RNA sequence: GUGAGUAAAAUUUGG
RNA sequence: AAAUCUUUCUCACG
């Protein structure tokens, strides 16, 4: 079906693929192709260009986000049990937290400035030193990353150490800036679309356009790359411990230590990637490994291959090709005027995931589709109509719901079938006002939440400290005794008033209904 | 003793954003489980009923959407939409209301949504979410 | 006195003297890249073809053939998967059947290529049914118009192996379907055919959570006239069926690979390609390696037959 | 059902 | 037995 479509359809409106195989093979063999692209014989990594135009960011403060390195997300944290190095993988505050409690800091901040001041190697930053904390760095964990679509095979994602997460934050921030500062198009408020236009106006003075992809992207971009890209932007010695941790990485396979000496392991560091051919050229608009130029003459191809050789960028021939009245970038298609390709193109479909958050995805979907003219006002009304009938069909039973109200959706047991038009516009029940696109959080996401704070790696015996007052900024430090004086008043108060939890606030809801 | 001194161990004194990130509750994860978590233990029944009997009958009856003008198809392009945040005192006196601390403190920050449309209308004027096709306008 | 990022420490040197000392990579070969125009519709035929020699075909459509009535009320189909269940030496337990497992051969599953039934009008029911079986395994589960039954696969270890199933044990899906194949079994006078299909919850999760009806309908909308095909795929404009084209798109949500979405990436490339390298992007197309089981290749035949029938009937 | 041990307990699976 | 290194945990209390 997706074979006849008069414009362009990528098929999206299937999940993507999934499966439980072990990662094992997926690192065994990117870690092979690493290793034999630095044997030299498969792929270049060796990086000519010259980086000299790139400013110097030497002078800036040395900021660090707290937000970002808190994260329900996984990692590894290595211990010694007997000499011999265990990793386990937690979530990553949980690493964060014993790399802290280690190394007795208050703050990540603190512990950067520890290490950056410290006499030598051997220095002790309470109970570690920085030679430990570079050799722990150095260890990383594999998983399965899957639903992504068109990659039958999955690949492998690396889960990386605190401090390794610390130095790449802080590499990346500087390295995002100066992207930005080179080039308006890598601005950090612009969306896919945007970008595009962005490109389709960059690249609109030539004749032909090269749509390409690069090949072994992570693989090929070794740590001396890194190097020579955080010494243009003058990183100092962060950018060092970075290369040398990535230098002498190891990857732990199954139950056994496997050295990678090549590659970054699967975009650790994509603003550097990204500077290491934006810093050589201005012909490009590089995202990454999707990068897109323009050109009138075979010699102008003949430059274009070669700067993309000699900046690590191995041109993908399986999929890079050349167009005329085309433009992809960011898997997203237009025409050479900037305007959107007609067709499905990137719509994706909405698999049943809840009663309520499939009815909310649906609506989103459609809203972005009719904004930018993919379809028509009345094709999104009987598509909601018809998911909103299957989601009845599907959830309609009495294991989701118990209840025969007018006002409920016929997939909770009422007999209300709304309209597109009477939803976006807010013209319904307030029960309905969850499934907005811009509502409140509905049922089940809380339900779901709530069940995901309980498992095994985030679950926790300590006092929640939720419904702060507005004021008080998160940098403020707090002990037992605080948290317990905070969550009594807080009580108190609420008690007070005739209420046991604080009420929900959303900000379209309270603005909308404000006199 | 303390689960604060074995979290914390060695430490009297943590920040608020690490003492948070340890009771983080409010992050939802669109993956394949969701049928089966739902259905586990009649979860989702008894959140839907104890959402139609204690919180329903509070959320605020705000007015449906009435301004439109004429549109027409044009070239795809950006709208920029900018949505500012509540001030100290709009803030205090939620929170003084007894309205969740973490949704007051989160909207005090400005926002602003990038948004492509491909309608447009003889004022150039900005649109509501899925509805620039009809034409409802922000009017802001 | 504030710490600055581009900060030099006191172990710069001897950690850039380290790094010196370890190894670097060594120049690559410059490659040769020629341009050339895309596949013609004689590659494509090529591929399908060497495809179809490599692996043949079945007899039957297997588990993909249950998207038809079987031709039994409910409870006579109650009563066949039953007894097949019985038949096959099911462990009985609590009201529910376990298949148990002692050895495995460590080989993989004989793959060819499923023809194509005429039509899925049951696709909805038969999706329903698997997303809601494998969260409720052990009985059969009934609908408007067809039944399934998922036994979960658990190891066997002696007197106390295990009794219920945890978050990675398989499935075996078992469904219905008219008979007249090498899958039939009779039962107190009816006769059905039996097919199975062994999925691990990811897949079954997978599966299950998909919306045909609203997928066909969004393809429906900028979609060009669908020619018949014949049971192997091939344009029969005497004998052909256009209905196939809905058990095709039934296929691409039964295969959790979903090589099909790789196929559609490669075939958009395809269109707006002016010129592509020589010799490499017609390797995109051969995916029988990153793939294996009958399902996927089904589905990745299907996928290029597709893009064949796009080049013969509408020319691009 | 809770709690804990395990290079691991399904928000699994990172940038 | 099959979409074949996958269908593989333990302990204490109520
Ligand atoms: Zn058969």
């Amino acid at each position: 079906m997706w074979a006849f479509q008069e414009g362009v359809c990528k098929g999206n409106l299937l999940s993507g693929p999934t499966s439980m195989k072990a990662p094992d093979s997926a690192a065994r063999e990117s870690i092979d192709r690493a290793s034999e692209i630095m044997t030299g014989k498969s792929y270049n990594a060796v990086h000519t260009g010259d980086l000299s135009k790139l400013p110097n960011q030497g002078e800036s403060p040395l900021r660090i986000v707290d937000s970002d390195l808190y994260s329900e997300r996984s990692c590894c944290w290595v211990i010694e049990k007997e000499g011999r190095v265990v990793c386990k993988s937690t979530t990553l505050t949980r690493g964060m937290t014993s790399l802290l409690n280690t190394t007795k800091c208050s703050s990540p901040s603190e512990l950067i400035c520890k290490v950056l001041t410290v006499e030598s190697l051997s220095e002790k930053i309470g109970d570690t030193s920085v030679e430990e904390l570079l050799s722990h760095g150095r260890y990383f964990k594999c998983a399965l990353r899957d639903q992504e679509r068109g990659k039958p095979k999955s690949r492998a994602i690396f889960l990386s150490h605190p401090f390794f997460r610390l130095l790449s934050s802080v590499v990346e921030t500087h390295a995002r800036s100066v992207l930005s500062k080179v080039s308006a198009v890598y601005t950090a408020t612009a969306s896919a679309e945007q970008r595009a236009m962005m490109a389709a106006q960059v690249v609109e003075s030539r004749k032909h356009v090269l749509n390409g992809d690069c090949t072994k992207y992570n693989e090929a971009i070794d740590a001396d790359t890194l190097l020579k890209v955080w010494d243009a932007i003058g990183m100092g010695s962060i950018g060092v411990m970075l290369a040398y941790m990535v230098r002498r990485k190891c990857v732990l396979i199954k139950d056994t230590l496997v050295e990678c000496p090549g590659g970054m392991l699967m975009g650790m560091f994509n603003a550097t990637a990204t500077l290491a051919l934006q810093g050589t050229t201005d012909r490009f608009l590089s995202f990454s490994d999707d990068f897109i130029t323009s050109f009138n003459s075979p010699a102008e191809l003949r430059e274009i291959e070669d700067l993309l050789f000699a900046s690590c960028h191995n041109l993908s021939l399986k999929k890079s090709y050349i167009s005329v009245a085309s433009l992809e970038i960011n898997s997203c298609t237009l025409t050479r005027d900037g305007d959107l390709a007609t067709g499905l193109g990137c719509t994706a479909g909405v698999p049943f995931r809840g009663p309520l958050v499939t009815l909310k995805q649906t609506a989103a979907m459609l809203s972005g589709a009719v904004d930018s003219g993919v379809m028509p006002f009345h094709s999104a009304e009987r598509l909601f109509q018809i998911k909103q009938q299957e989601c009845a069909y599907r959830y309609n039973n009495p294991t989701y719901t118990t209840r025969n109200e007018d006002f409920l959706p016929t997939c909770l047991g009422g007999k209300t079938v709304i309209s597109f038009q009477s939803l976006l516009t807010w013209d319904c029940h307030p029960f309905w006002y969850q499934v907005h696109p811009d509502g409140p959080d509905t049922i089940d996401q809380k339900v779901l939440s709530v069940l995901a704070s309980k498992t095994r790696r985030r679950r926790t015996r300590l006092e929640a400290l939720s419904d702060l007052d507005p004021l008080v900024p998160h940098r403020l430090l707090v002990s037992e005794s605080d948290v317990s004086k905070i969550r009594a008043a807080r009580q108190a108060h609420l008690k007070s008033l005739g209420l046991e939890q604080p009420t929900n606030f959303n900000y379209a809801i309270y603005k909308a209904v404000q006199p | 003793m303390s689960q604060f001194g074995k979290s914390f161990k060695g430490r009297t004194e943590v920040t608020i954003t690490e003492y948070r990130s340890h009771t983080v509750k409010d992050v939802h994860r669109s993956l394949l489980t969701a049928d089966k978590s739902l259905r586990k233990s009649f979860c989702f029944r008894n959140a839907l009923n104890q959402f139609l009997d204690k919180d329903l009958p509070l959320l605020p009856i705000r007015p449906k959407l009435e301004s439109r003008v004429a549109v027409k198809k044009s070239k795809l392009r950006s709208q920029l939409s900018f949505r500012p945040g509540l001030t100290q005192e709009e803030a205090i006196d939620l929170y003084n209301k007894g309205y969740d601390g973490d949704s007051v403190s989160g909207a005090l920050q400005d926002r602003v949504v990038n948004e492509p449309v491909a309608y447009s209308s003889a004022d150039n004027d900005k649109f509501h979410r899925g509805l620039a096709a009809l034409g409802y306008t922000l009017a802001d | 006195g504030v710490v600055k990022v581009g900060h030099k420490a006191s172990y710069d040197a001897e950690l850039r003297e380290r790094l010196l000392e370890l190894p670097h990579p060594k120049s690559g070969p410059k490659p040769r890249i020629e341009w050339v125009a895309p596949p013609r519709l004689a590659d494509i035929s090529k591929e399908t073809a060497e495809l179809k020699r490599q692996y043949g075909f079945f007899e039957c459509s297997k588990f993909l053939a249950c998207g038809e009535e079987c031709g039994l009320d409910q409870e006579a189909r109650e009563l066949i998967l039953n007894e097949y269940a019985r038949d096959r030496e099911f462990e009985f337990r609590n009201g529910g059947w376990i298949q148990r497992y002692t050895v495995a051969s460590h080989k993989p599953a004989t793959q060819k290529i499923l023809p194509l039934p005429a039509s899925a009008p049951l696709a909805r029911e038969l999706l329903m049914l698997i997303a809601r079986s494998t969260t409720q395994a052990g009985k059969v589960l009934h609908s408007d118009n067809t039944s399934i039954l998922a036994v979960p696969v658990m190891r066997d270890s002696g007197k106390h192996s295990k009794r219920r199933p945890t978050a990675s044990t398989h499935h075996l899906v078992v469904g219905l379907s008219k008979p007249g194949c090498e899958h039939d079994f009779e039962f107190d006078g009816y006769r059905a055919a039996v097919h199975v299909m062994h999925l691990d919850p990811k897949q079954s999760a997978n599966i299950g959570e998909q919306d045909f009806v609203s997928t066909r309908e969004i393809y429906k909308l900028d979609m060009l006239e669908l020619p018949p095909i014949s049971r192997k795929g091939d344009l029969d404009r005497a004998s052909g069926l256009e209905t196939r084209w809905d058990v095709i798109l039934l296929l691409e949500c039964l295969d959790s690979t979903r090589v099909s979405q790789a196929v559609a990436q490669h075939f958009n490339r395809h269109r707006l390609a002016l010129s592509v390298c020589k010799d490499e992007f017609r390797k995109g197309y051969q995916l029988a390696s990153e793939i294996r089981g009958t399902i996927p290749l089904s589905s990745l035949y299907y996928s290029l037959c597709a893009v064949r029938l796009r080049m013969t009937v509408h020319p691009f």
